[PDB]
């Protein structure tokens, strides 16, 4: 796994720096790495591919060591290397294909191909290089039990879910009181609505709360919180729970009241945030709990006092809401987000070559499916096919 | 080419056509003196020798 | 134009690596190359700008070679490579903004400058050096032809369109059907419409349907999918086909009703979902049609029932929408995005400078339309533009 | 500080090039440069914390160098290695901790803590290595005073504003005229409205204008105008100026007739664009001047005539808006943006050690507070905190 990346950036700088006209000073040192990939790689024979409609290839490495005479490279040094570079970077297209692929239940961070075990043995390790990239980085670091940490660009940590909670309702559906949400990506929308507008409430004050538990602890986050649910704002008709009638909902909208945010970890309170929107940070926390209030205003002008009547007739509903996302934050297992392509880099293999569902992973590998039962052993399976991709990503985009 | 003396260190890491091939700005003197650098055998088992 | 990157690559490294109190086998295999810069480039003379208000300079080179003998550098040889570092680094600007306001119609990817095309001779070849970068590594692969890649966040595939279609209309515009759609950026927010609420429909069920094809083909993209159409649910006056009269739209919005999104490829289904929303994937495609459909609820509240009458008086306008947005992809051909500013420093150069309008890119610069007809020639003239940017990148932000 | 950043980058390029079984040679300039870190800082004593409840440590040199005789490295040359790397970076987060949690008023680009005023003797500027980083070379380029520029994506440079404007108003609030608008993080949404529907105005044409001035001035932005303001299109319930009584906003919407955005400097029009939608650039610019202005529909269907009668009572009022967003620009000054996490490291150091509120940051680190009064002496104690948090992401994460 560590000689694996060391195979690819290798190669990846030798098609950078080996290059026409060039000094040979600024190779000096790549081809003491390249001629000892090739000492250590030469006799040995390999074997790639066997699951799905992925092709059996045999790999047979025989070459010989580059020059090292030269003080300005020609292009007969550039030739006779790029056909040695190119055998080379198509067996790594077939390995890291063959470990993306598979899976296990027992130990899942092992190696599982039949090349990737064979290449763990102390006669590889000498073809090691620097570990810097990220994913790496992380394996190192993590596989000694120290601290990772993975920078992310809006995380997909909500599952989706659409969906709502009368605290007050009958057949008739014309006197409702609850809430409504949208969790999706890395964005909440909730929105509360009472259609009496707290007529009879104590104080003419109706009391909100939504309790929204993340499955991985999250760290320095910046959230954007914004004081309007704008999915929830024009009129619908909205079916029943177990989908027997339909009911209506129409919409005016009041500003939310004594709105306090929170950031638990443990039950404990981490931040706290009263009345205060825009850009807010969030240090250490693994739930949100908003909450929120509508008041009845109690001076109105005559266009307003007409839609808020004391009797039973309500074709005005009022609605609270707000908007909370989550900008960047660092977790430290792995997850999906809008900025890299690892997960699309997965599942387009699997997809291609027509591999059957195994033990671990969802069906499709549906990310709502997998985020929901995010079980441990779906988290070693899911670093080891993420960093095989990273690995793969370097050579062949 | 009008440098100067050498100025060698017994005991440099380095031979004197070693810090001559980064000195001298001809190309065609300085490929030779690369030559002479990095010019070495070639072990390999012919018949089982 | 590989020669260009490599006197800005080691221009970059010079003042980052040569500072004051730093060891000398730190950068002893950089003056190696910076001195070899010195004696390529001295005797020759050059000429750059002459175009729109870009003005004439002159380029002369006579520079002296830098020591190699300190065991740790200090801050005479420092200030006395600063002199030397300005007066190339003044060059690169000039031959950069000589190259990005160019353009030519029968072979764009040559160069067009006439200091470009003085550095393309075999003389000026051994100023080589790495080639590292996303763009001047995809301008090497794509030379000789092989398969390259750009990866990008939120690519600008889409050009601006705002319009409609009525599938059913009359002068009265007071029993309509059709859809209405935006596209722009990486978004796509289609809506359908049916004033009728489907009451003489067949099996009260209406048929939507909306196919978006692109200009070039992308491949593992990661796509956000949710079923409202936010913009086009409030109540507005829209003129008509020919701006003759105005109609009104009162949306009430329903859910969508089975959903089924297609990706395409020369007419070829690559990838479907059916009735599945949040994050989905898509690895090979240029074609995507969106399908949904309208159903009429068969149950009913008494709030509701009043909304839906049999006759002709429709006040309440029903309204089924989906929403897409590509978060990431990896193309082949440049493109503009949200992360990175090379379209901005393309355009602010052309702008500054007054350059008239040449045979190639649209007045100004405009990007709705440079991709609504982007020929293969603008694809040649794009990338030489583009790369050149990213070379001027690195010294001058 | 520059050699605080010397110290961080080759003990991170001690963790990834020290590996087991790698060649000797792709090593032989780092152990040149790590050796010489120790010979500097033996025998020398620090101390740091003291503040808040930031503990007291103290620290103290004396380590061995390592060996330069090795052909690969093997296990026992590795793990002699890591127990003095990971000692200096121990020593490196306490003294990143004890910078980004001190201020001053008079020169906030001087070193505070008492640790890096000792590392800024001649004694250690030995230990300098490159300076490759952006916020380490914009450290250096503006200490000489030459141009700087950093570059951000959806970069921070609104404050948060929501609020209205009245032009024509009476205590009944049922014929208003007037603007409404949303200034958050990098997103502007006006709109404008007007009751009546312009039935008295003259030519049936009414003018709207809202001015946004900025706090620094941006270079080279992407940005994304759309014709429509989402968030003011919903009916609502605001309060009034005073927050006495309360007043009743139902819209319908309009297309924006006669758009035009201007991209001002020190008032001179930069950039100006007339009824052009999707992207756009702006060069060089500080404030933004958006107009757009409602003309009423000479021909009307009877649906839409219904609407907009001549008498007072007015139960539909037109909205005319817009929607402005800044996707990357170029600034000179620090900021805050969405893609890197610089502004969470440092108020997460000063909630978790209960730090007190001091002379120059708002309490708590408010960023709405701190580009509302961007003083010049604020700017100078933001660039020290966001380059010193910038050093200590390398190490820990
Ligand atoms: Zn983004």
């Amino acid at each position: 796994m560590d000689v694996l990346y060391s195979l690819s950036k290798t190669l990846k700088d030798a098609r950078d720096k080996i290059v026409e006209g060039t000094l040979y000073s600024n190779v000096s040192d790549l081809i003491q790495q390249f001629n000892q990939m090739i000492i250590t790689m030469n006799g040995n024979e390999f074997q790639t591919g066997g699951i799905g409609n992925l092709p059996i290839r045999n790999w047979n490495f025989n070459f010989g060591l580059l020059g090292t005479t030269l003080l300005n490279l020609d292009a007969n040094y550039v030739e006779t290397a790029r056909n040695t570079i190119d055998y080379f970077v198509d067996f790594v297209d077939n390995v890291c294909m063959d470990e993306m692929v598979r899976e296990s239940q027992r130990n899942g961070i092992a190696p599982q191909s039949d090349s990737l075990r064979k290449l763990s043995a102390i006669k590889f390790k000498r073809i090691n290089f620097d570990n810097s990239s990220e994913y790496i980085e992380n394996w190192n670091l993590q596989n000694r039990r120290q601290r990772t940490g993975f920078t992310f660009h809006k995380p997909n940590i909500f599952p989706y879910s659409a969906s709502f909670t009368l605290n007050r309702s009958q057949p008739a559906h014309d006197n409702l009181m609850g809430t409504m949400w949208l969790n999706a990506g890395s964005e909440i929308q909730v929105a509360g609505f009472d259609y009496s507008c707290a007529i009879n409430a104590p104080a003419n004050i109706q009391q909100f709360e939504h309790i929204v538990p993340l499955r991985r602890v999250l760290t320095t986050a910046t959230i954007t919180l914004l004081p309007d649910a704008e999915r929830f704002s024009f009129p619908r008709v909205i079916n029943s729970a177990d989908g027997a009638t339909t009911w209506f909902f129409n919409p005016v909208i009041l500003r939310p009241n004594n709105v306090e945010v929170e950031f638990l970890l443990n039950g404990q309170i981490i931040n706290t945030y009263q009345a205060r929107f825009g850009t807010i940070v969030a240090r250490n926390f693994d739930t949100i709990r908003l909450s929120f209030q509508l008041m009845r205003p109690p001076n109105m002008t005559p266009a307003v006092a007409v839609l808020f009547p004391n009797a039973q007739p309500f074709e005005h509903h009022a609605t609270v809401g707000l908007t909370l996302r989550i900008e960047s934050a660092v977790c430290e297992s792995v997850l999906a987000d809008a900025s890299e392509t690892l997960l699309a880099n997965v599942t387009s293999v699997r997809q291609e070559y027509a591999i059957p569902v195994g033990p671990v992973f969802p069906p499709g590998m549906n990310w709502t499916d997998l985020i929901t039962n995010y079980s441990p052993s779906r988290e070693d399976n899911l670093q080891r096919v993420f960093t095989v991709a990273s690995i793969r990503s370097m050579l062949i985009k | 080419f009008g440098m100067q003396r050498m100025h060698y260190r017994n005991g440099d890491p380095q031979t004197p056509f070693q810090i001559a091939e980064q000195q001298i700005q001809n190309f065609q003197v300085a490929n030779w003196l690369h030559f002479v650098n990095y010019n070495q055998f070639r072990q390999v088992v012919i018949d089982g020798v």
